[PDB]
């Protein structure tokens, strides 16, 4: 039981080029 | 033929979509929320929440809009810091 | 529960692919700009437009490296696992 205690541009065009179905 | 990075990412929207879809705002993690996901989800990485104290503290850190609840882009930045600390422990 | 929860399994998952792309080369604990083209063009290939200009990979990583050398740790990538998954949900409303 290895826990801690819970105190611890190109995007948009890389994802506006995501175009497809015709 | 989706990917094991990409269902990650997906799986990460779901359980999202799950918890924050039990009270109140459906799109948004509440403190009793946020609790929840940590203590059923995240119970093998983080050592169980049990104090109010505790709860109030992480949605501070998590919250950078001052509403008190934790919408989506908040809730990545937990899994970021929380998955970067997990690596660390590796 | 007791069972590995589907979260936890995802950041799993982040983890492996990470180091199945950052132990190609150089640093096995870091991703270059080769090693991260690579990961992007063939796990995001869903999510992301292919990469095969080099002025964009150029770009894509001087965005992501914080610590300036020229290459992508696990917490930036992590930030970029991060900024992605939230584009994505902003296509699903
Ligand atoms: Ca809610
Ligand atoms: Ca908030
Ligand atoms: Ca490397
Ligand atoms: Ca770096
Ligand atoms: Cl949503």
């Amino acid at each position: 039981g290895a826990m801690a205690a819970t105190y611890s541009e190109s995007s948009i065009l890389a994802q506006r080029r995501v175009r497809k179905l015709p | 033929h989706m990917s094991e990075l990409e269902k990650a990412m997906v799986a990460l929207i779901d359980v999202f979509h799950q918890y924050s879809g039990r009270e109140g705002d459906k799109h948004k993690l509440k403190k009793s929320e946020l609790k929840e996901l940590i203590n059923n989800e995240l119970s093998h990485f983080l050592e169980e929440i049990k104090e109010q104290e505790v709860v109030d503290k992480v949605m501070e850190t998590l919250d950078n809009d001052g509403d008190g609840e934790c919408d989506f882009q908040e809730f990545m930045a937990f899994v970021a810091m929380v998955t970067t600390a997990c690596h660390e422990f590796f």
